[PDB]
């Protein structure tokens, strides 16, 4: 029960690109709790995006994104070079219990 | 209305519970009762749970549900939730409404707790203001949300109309029989119901809503 | 608050592994905990969760009764008791401390443990 | 019309209590009146228990008529609580029944006649074995006797005959 999304996505300095992960109506449909971490290779995922609108302290609040219906999206605007990480989103699946999507590359 | 951390509960007892008044509506759905027989089908007190949540927690306020208002903040009569949005969403931003996020256990159904301590573990408040905004969406739009309690407080009785000259079926105030109902030159002292002949027959009635005497007499045979 | 994942390493197949992650400070009985594991060459997944009680325990369909996740209040410190492991069960397995302390179960990973890696 | 109620008998003996306040017994009714000029006597306590142990007190003010039956200065439980305008606001008869019914007539004790005319029955469901007035006052008693009651052309009660008192009758 993992929510697919795509493999990878392209972008560059200076632009905005948007990541998605998308469900069913199950968990993404019937809960606003949505959640997108950032994640670099060989280290830890880290929380960028929580609750759909929403960030930590010490994110950049360049880091956004919205959802609607069973389909959540998470909008990158101004990006770097240092920003280029493999994104994963989550979702509350119910029952206590949390899922994550297969995992999005971004690119620069 | 209250916070949905802090909700305002208003018991009803010795009611008439016309339901007509209240029933555009966000959702409502009443459980253990039928939507369109409140009047018939009563309890014997019903508490009104008054509440302010977001529109994406609306679904949230229902038995069995779950969710971060569901478990921490109101658990769970009838359900309603109406639209605030020209009320509530003020246009500099309304944080008067509160939400708890965490909790230490899960809440009891029907069950409130008022705290505004803050939790030390690293500082972390429990309640979180809800910022609605005249430019947000429909699930970020406010919405009163009312919750009964089902547990003497039943309909109004009905009334038919008043026919008079015609071999009618009268129900007065629970003096029921069949005659022909008139108007009545005699004149009833002020605290009595009705009248009756020389064998214990009934004669006249007072109408209980508009203080007449109608003369009774039986149908031709 | 820091976590630091060991006890990984490799095993034959069938047998049972146990991944400890010991936290900083005393602030884990403060908070809840999560499991994660993240297979080579996919995303991340969810193994589990824990409350800050001990109490509630809550784990994947996929992942309910192989692998059991404890936590000591006294040392701050967490097990996760992997039973059964398959060979396709190799993966890094990673704890992950909720936001928001008690139980909320309503926020994401706020710190995350270095990881420990898991192979057979 | 040949009732059979509970009436005070024809020509019995009713006491006369002058106060310048003994508990009397209930039975099975009461008949109570006040000739008293000014208000003095302006009240009434109904009550086995007379204590914390119910008991329905009665006191009525110029303004209005406050009904409460507590436990009592204790005002515990009160299943019931009524107000009206005043009963005693010349003589002023009263008839306590027990549904605590009560009548009422007032007028300019004479030799004559006047009938009562009922005020409230309150289902207080209470059991009445003593009262007290709390401040002219006569108190007679009600006994299960059969009367003659005379109704007018207009349904007001002129006459009555009571059929124990003597052969005639
Ligand atoms: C009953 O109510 C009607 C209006 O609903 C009014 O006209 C009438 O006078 C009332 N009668 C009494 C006895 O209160
Ligand atoms: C009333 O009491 C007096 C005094 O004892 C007695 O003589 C009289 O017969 C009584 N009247 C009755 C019982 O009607
Ligand atoms: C009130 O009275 C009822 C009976 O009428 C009794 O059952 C109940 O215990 C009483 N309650 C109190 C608080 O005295
Ligand atoms: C009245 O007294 C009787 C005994 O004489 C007792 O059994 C009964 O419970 C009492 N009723 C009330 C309503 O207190
Ligand atoms: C009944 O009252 C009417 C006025 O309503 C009056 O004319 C008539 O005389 C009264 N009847 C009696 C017997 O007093």
């Amino acid at each position: 029960s993992v929510l697919t999304q795509p493999r990878s996505v392209s972008g560059s300095p200076g632009q905005s690109v948007t990541i998605s992960c998308t469900g069913t109506s199950s968990d993404v449909g019937a809960y606003n709790y949505v959640s997108w971490y950032q994640q670099h290779p060989g280290k830890a995922p880290k929380f960028m995006i929580y609750d759909v609108d929403q960030r930590p302290s010490g994110v950049p609040d360049r880091f956004s994104g919205s959802k609607s219906g069973n389909t959540a999206s998470l909008i990158i605007s101004g990006l770097q070079a240092e920003d280029e990480a493999d994104y994963y989103c989550s979702s509350y699946a119910g029952s206590y219990i949390w899922v994550f999507g297969g995992g999005t590359q971004l690119t620069v | 209305f209250a916070s949905v951390y802090a909700w305002n509960r208003t018991r009803i007892s010795n009611c008439v519970a016309d339901y007509s008044v209240l029933y555009p509506f966000f959702a409502f759905k009443c459980y253990g009762v039928s939507p369109t027989k409140l009047n018939d089908l009563c309890f014997t007190n019903v508490y009104a749970d008054s509440f302010v949540i977001k529109g994406n927690e609306v679904s949230q306020i229902a038995p069995g549900q779950t969710g971060n208002i569901a478990d921490y903040n109101y658990k769970l009569g009838c359900v309603i939730a109406w639209n605030s949005n020209k009320l509530d969403s003020k246009h500099s931003g309304n944080y008067d409404y509160w939400y708890r996020l965490f909790r230490k256990s899960k809440l009891k159904p029907f069950e409130r707790d008022i705290s505004t301590e803050i939790y030390q573990a690293n500082c972390y408040f429990p309640l979180q203001s809800y910022g609605f905004r005249p430019t947000y969406g429909v699930g970020h739009q406010p919405y009163r949300v009312v919750v009964l309690s089902f547990e003497t407080v039943c309909g109004p009785k009905k009334s038919t109309n008043l026919v008079k000259n015609k071999c009618v079926n009268f129900n007065f105030n629970g003096l029921t029989g069949t005659g022909v109902l008139t108007k009545s030159n005699k004149k009833f002292l002020p605290f009595q119901q009705f009248g009756r002949d020389i064998v214990d027959t009934t004669d006249a009635v007072r109408d209980p809503q508009t203080l007449e005497i109608l003369d009774i007499t039986p149908c031709s045979f | 608050v820091q976590l630091v994942e060991s006890g990984g390493s490799v095993v034959q197949p069938g047998r049972a592994l146990r991944l400890s992650c010991a936290a900083s400070g005393i602030t884990f009985s403060s908070f809840g905990m999560y499991w994660v594991r993240q297979a080579p060459g996919k995303g991340l997944e969810w193994l589990g969760y824990i409350a800050y009680d001990g109490s509630d325990t809550y784990y994947a369909d996929s992942v309910k009764g192989r692998f059991t996740i404890s936590r000591d209040n006294s040392k701050n410190t967490l097990y996760l008791q992997m039973n059964s492991l398959r060979i396709e069960d190799t993966a890094v397995y990673y704890c992950a401390k909720d936001y928001y302390p008690l139980l909320s179960y309503y926020y994401g990973l706020d710190v995350w443990g270095q990881g420990t890696t898991v192979t057979v | 019309h040949l009732t059979q109620d509970l009436f005070l008998p024809f020509f019995s003996n009713v006491t006369w209590f002058h106060a310048i306040n003994p508990v009397l017994p209930f039975n099975d009714g009461v008949y109570f009146a006040s000739t008293e000029k000014s208000n003095i006597i302006r009240g009434w306590i109904f009550g086995t228990t007379l204590d914390s142990k119910q008991s329905l007190l009665i006191v009525n003010n110029a303004t209005n008529v406050f009904i409460k039956v507590c436990e009592f200065s204790s005002a515990n439980n009160c299943t019931f609580e009524y107000v009206s305008q005043p009963f005693l606001m010349n003589l002023r008869e009263f008839v306590f029944k027990n549904y605590f019914k009560i009548y009422s007539k007032h007028t300019p004790f004479p030799q004559g006649f006047s009938a009562l005319e009922p005020l409230v029955d309150l289902p207080i469901g209470i059991n009445i074995t003593r009262f007290q007035t709390l401040l002219d006052y006569y108190v007679g008693y009600l006994q299960p006797r059969t009367f003659l009651l005379k109704y007018n052309e207009n349904g007001t009660i002129t006459d009555a005959v009571d059929c124990a008192l003597d052969p005639l009758s």
